[PDB]
């Protein structure tokens, strides 16, 4: 279910992926390739709940060395 | 039921703008805003970083790190907590936490100390499980305060303080990774089967501590999954990370024309993806400016070291391979280091770093951020940053080091009532 | 009507009016006496003390919910004198059950908290009283008095 | 020309005066009168030195509020002797841990541009001293002070000191 | 400089007593309680007794049961009372009570030795208050 | 008169000197009361000496033999160990098992630097400071 | 609070004389006690035997070195250095803290100034002079 960013028919489908790249170019950097997709479906307006706003980011610096 | 709850809600703007200063090395809070358990969170940051006017021209640049954490009551006055949002109406006042009787002085939780010196407990424990979690070289020890009252000034007005950019002697291996194990055994006889189990030790042992320490990852290891929450680790929600440079200011007038002074100021946007809020808390922003650690007698561990034997300059990967940590010492990378004071290091180490170089002719001139002398306490002492040692290239220390203005664009979907009955009580 | 509970005892005391509470020019003395309270007055102790308390409480308007502590505290405090304040506090201790009030919401107090409490109160920290007051004041709005 | 809009000293707009009136020189230089808040203007129209082999000197309080250890003092006084006491003057910087009454034990001195003719004494200048104290408890002081072996005379004149921690605001038409 | 919440309590104490004059202490026990000698092993007990005696003060005067004690009480007492070559000793015999703070947040944080004497000794620096009566004596 | 701080372990030490006796063999009370220099092989020694006394002032004066004191180990090490000595002397009760430097309910070892300034000052109360063999 | 310092600046002269041996070369024991001016590019010597009278034993014989409190580094630089040369090498030595502040887990490093100030108050009070000593040069070496 939970997304997370990453560290420091087919045609549509391929659509949707292009536009998780895109997220992730704002989000900072990078995700996960099943949440990026669902980081696709987020609108910005629908004021509910969207689950592309459940995630943990992720940064490879504290993930290996454990300090920032 | 609550059943449709999942959904309906306004959108508030707790947006707002801040203007701050901090000191280079310190971990300073920008702008904590509270959050609801159900409320969504959207935060857009803009504005500019600078450093205060500099006495020479520009040169090196210093790296700006924004952080924006996530830190639920439950971790803070935890359980008391529990209890609390259970009784409602009828629950015993949250705890506070005293602060020294000075207006800057609870000034790292960006917060003007109160008159009364008190503050809510979890605007402090907040920072110190951030400090702690995140800031903090993982082989120096927890922070433990009470209530800021037992931080000196320094710490208190300014943020407390991190670790140098990550470099060969500013941080090695953790002080006491092992040089060696020893298995007791028969004067006469070694017991191949415990020789085994001993190794079988060593390995283990080896991973759970670097690959390893949380609960969770144990319990995980084994396969299953688990929510235990009590580290209180915080959230982190986002990170975001910049180089910061200006330009230089060209003299014009007869006694300077050759003269320049370097003005710094970047531009920066940090923004926070919309993220759910699971239970009540708070929210840290913190930003944190450091100058890259180079100094100006660093040296070259294989040039300074002397003597150079097969396993420094082969480069052999067999010898390497296991081959425990050496004992690397201050004076093998410093041009006037004290040998007294050795560090850890992954034996290949030298062939995987190369250290940044300063010649001599800045060495003793006014105004450059480079590592003058180096430093001298202990592996923790020497990591930590003095921010004092950059005072010296600053026209002035007036407004602190880097001061910075920034709208903090934030908005909340959360749900409160209108000012309807809120304000129209039938 | 706002009066901090705080500020009524310092008010009540600074112009020494026993009157505005329920006791007799005695009584008042006896309770703000440097004279050592003995065994055998404990009841008039209490007596006393629990009287200031309820009683700038009606000074103030807030119904008669049993009192809290950090304000028995500031009474003490504010009243009982230094070499009674030990034992003034042991008698507010108990939870001794008189039907005056509400048992309805009789919670034991404890001793020595409560002594801590006034101690500090007795010194210049009044937080610990407003921060206390202004609980009570939400208990009841919420509870339907305002 | 154009009207000039800088000086080594800037006064403060109040004026004091000098409210005692026999100063005796001394290796213990008495503070001429309790110290001010961070600038003042002290002015005597008769002062009586009781010869006395020393110095009497005026004082500032550091106002130590402002991040910056280094700022600037200025000292603008002008004094008549009448008798010409062959005496040096300059800016001492002197901490103390309670209201000084007399430039202590340890102290510092600079070295002030001034104007010397005979018993009198000219000088609107400033120095560069660190204004926070070398010692923990201690507030430091810097002051204006005459020093010789006097020979009992009297003086009359105005001494200033003030402390660049923030500047003056004057009207520049063509602005 | 800094009052902090924990020693102006502190202070508050120190007067608390000045005031209550009433102990349950014997002109001797008083005596040494007060005297320069030192504390030997043999002699803790009296230590306490007396130690204790002025922190429950008027309580064990008369017959009335105690409470566990502010420690910054404990300490202006140690502080006022005890003379400084039996200050330490003093506090070790008191050890185990708790700051305010912990007593008004359930947060049971018992203080050790060395915190007891560390706060006394901080108390101990608010000597212009701390200068003793005779009418102390008078009381047996 | 900050002295304060020391006077019970100070007084303590001075009482058991003039009278009973500490666990040393006499050699023993030697390199730790001594002007020799203390070498790296000496450590352990040096240390089980230093640790006798304190045990000792401390049972003199009731206390408990564990958390001992840190003005106690200054003191003690102050008042036996020779100057030549006092910084190694430090160094080695540096993290020693049985001290406990307390902060703000935070028991953390001792730290040499601590030590040797406690003890520094210590120092100060030097009348009682002049370790007479006879004289 | 400042006697106390003053006093154990003082204690530590004492402790000094002691000194078991000291690692310095007959010529260093000059940069560092002579009356010819240290200049910029000396400071190292300087510093490295300002320090070595400090740690001086500690090295020797084989055990790691440790924070010098101020009042210590004071009396040294106060003991040996020369007047001419006290300033620089107090600059030079710009860092460490008072026992107080050690005693009591306080970041408080003193900042040149102080340094200075504080020899200069423990140099009127010192009288155990250097001079008098000449001939604790015989502890100066390897032997």
């Amino acid at each position: 279910m939970e997304q997370l960013t990453k560290n420091q028919r087919k045609k549509r489908d391929e659509i949707e992926a292009g536009k998780s790249y895109c997220s992730r170019r704002f989000g900072g950097a990078t995700c996960d390739d099943k949440s990026a997709q669902i980081y696709a479906r987020f609108d910005k307006n629908d004021w509910r709940i969207q689950p592309a706003e459940f995630y943990r980011f992720h940064d490879a610096e504290v993930n290996t060395f454990g300090y920032f | 039921s609550n059943i449709q709850t999942g959904a309906e809600r306004m959108p508030h703007d707790l947006s707002h703008l801040g203007f701050l200063a901090g000191q280079i090395g310190r971990l300073i809070t920008i702008s904590t805003t509270p959050v609801i358990a159900g409320d969504s969170f959207e935060m857009d940051a803009v504005g500019a970083l600078r450093l205060s006017p500099l006495r020479r021209g520009l040169a090196i640049d210093s790296t700006v790190d924004i952080f924006t954490f996530y830190v639920p009551h439950r971790h803070v006055y935890g359980e008391q907590w529990i209890k609390f949002m259970k009784d409602g109406v009828n629950a015993t006042p949250l705890p506070t936490v005293n602060t020294t009787g000075y207006i800057d002085h609870a000034a790292f939780l960006g917060t003007i100390n109160p008159d009364t010196n008190k503050i809510p407990k979890h605007l402090f424990q907040g920072y110190l499980n951030i400090y702690n979690n995140y800031f903090k070289a993982p082989w120096m020890p927890d922070r433990t305060e009470a209530n800021p009252n037992e931080l000196n000034q320094d710490d208190a007005r300014f943020g407390f303080r991190c670790c140098h950019l990550k470099n060969i002697w500013t941080a090695p291996l953790p002080p006491e990774t092992e040089l060696s194990r020893q298995m007791t055994t028969s004067t006469t006889s070694i017991d191949i089967m415990g020789l085994q189990a001993a190794y079988a030790n060593l390995h283990t042992d080896q991973e759970r501590d670097y690959f390893m320490q949380r609960y969770r990852d144990v319990i995980s290891s084994f396969g299953g999954k688990t929510s235990y929450d009590a580290d209180n680790r915080p959230l982190l929600v986002m990170r975001s990370n910049l180089w910061a440079s200006g330009y230089d200011v060209d003299g014009t007038d007869q006694t300077s024309l050759g003269q320049f002074s370097g003005r710094v100021q970047q531009t920066y946007k940090h923004s926070v993806p919309r993220f759910f809020v699971p239970e009540h808390g708070t929210m840290f922003t913190l930003a944190l400016v450091r100058f890259p650690p180079t100094a100006t007698k660093e040296i070259q561990y294989l040039n300074a070291k002397g003597a150079l034997t097969y396993t420094d300059i082969a480069g052999d990967p067999v010898l390497y391979g296991n081959l425990p940590p050496r004992e690397i010492s201050m004076k093998d990378v410093f041009r006037s280091g004290d040998s007294s004071k050795k560090f850890k290091i992954a034996e290949g180490q030298w062939y995987r770093y190369a250290p940044s170089y300063v010649s001599p002719a800045y060495h003793l001139l006014e105004g450059f951020p480079f590592i003058q002398e180096p430093p001298s306490g202990d592996l923790q002492e020497r990591v930590l940053i003095r921010h004092h040692d950059y005072d010296q290239c600053f026209q002035s220390v007036q407004l602190l080091q880097w001061n910075s203005q920034v709208k903090f664009n934030v908005t909340v979907y959360r749900n409160l009532p209108t000012t309807r009955d809120s304000i129209m009580t039938s | 009507q706002s009066v901090r509970f705080q500020t009524a005892l310092a008010s009540i005391k600074l112009i020494q009016a026993s009157a505005v509470l329920d006791l007799t020019e005695d009584d008042f003395d006896f309770l703000t006496s440097n004279k050592v309270w003995i065994a055998t007055d404990r009841s008039r102790a209490r007596r006393c003390v629990e009287a200031c308390v309820y009683g700038t409480l009606d000074f103030v308007g807030y119904p008669r919910f049993p009192a809290p502590v950090e304000f028995i505290a500031a009474v003490i405090a504010y009243y009982v004198h230094p070499v009674n304040i030990q034992t003034a506090c042991l008698i507010m201790e108990g939870a001794e059950f008189t039907e005056n009030i509400i048992n309805g919401v009789e919670r034991p107090v404890k001793a020595a908290e409560l002594f801590a409490f006034t101690l500090r109160v007795r010194a210049g920290n009044t937080d610990v009283l407003t921060d206390a007051e202004e609980n009570v004041r939400q208990k009841l709005r919420a509870e339907g008095v305002m | 020309m154009f009207q000039t809009f800088i000086s080594r000293h800037n006064s403060n707009f109040f004026s004091d005066k000098l409210v005692l009136t026999s100063v005796t020189p001394a290796s213990s230089a008495p503070v001429l009168q309790t110290p001010k808040a961070t600038s003042s203007t002290l002015y005597f129209d008769s002062l009586t030195v009781n010869a006395g082999n020393g110095g009497f000197l005026h004082c500032i309080q550091m106002d130590t509020s402002v991040n910056a250890a280094n700022q600037v003092v200025s000292v603008g006084a002008d004094i008549a002797f009448d008798a010409d006491p062959k005496f040096f003057a300059c800016l001492v910087r002197f901490e103390s841990s309670s209201v000084p009454t007399t430039l202590p034990t340890a102290y510092d001195v600079y070295p002030l541009n001034g104007r010397h003719d005979g018993g009198y004494y000219t000088v609107k200048d400033c120095v560069t001293i660190d204004v926070l104290p070398r010692t923990p408890g201690n507030n430091v002081y810097v002051g204006f002070m005459v020093w010789s072996n006097f020979t009992a005379t009297k003086c009359r004149g105005l001494v200033s000191l003030n402390q660049v921690i923030k500047e003056i605001i004057c009207l520049q038409p063509l602005k």
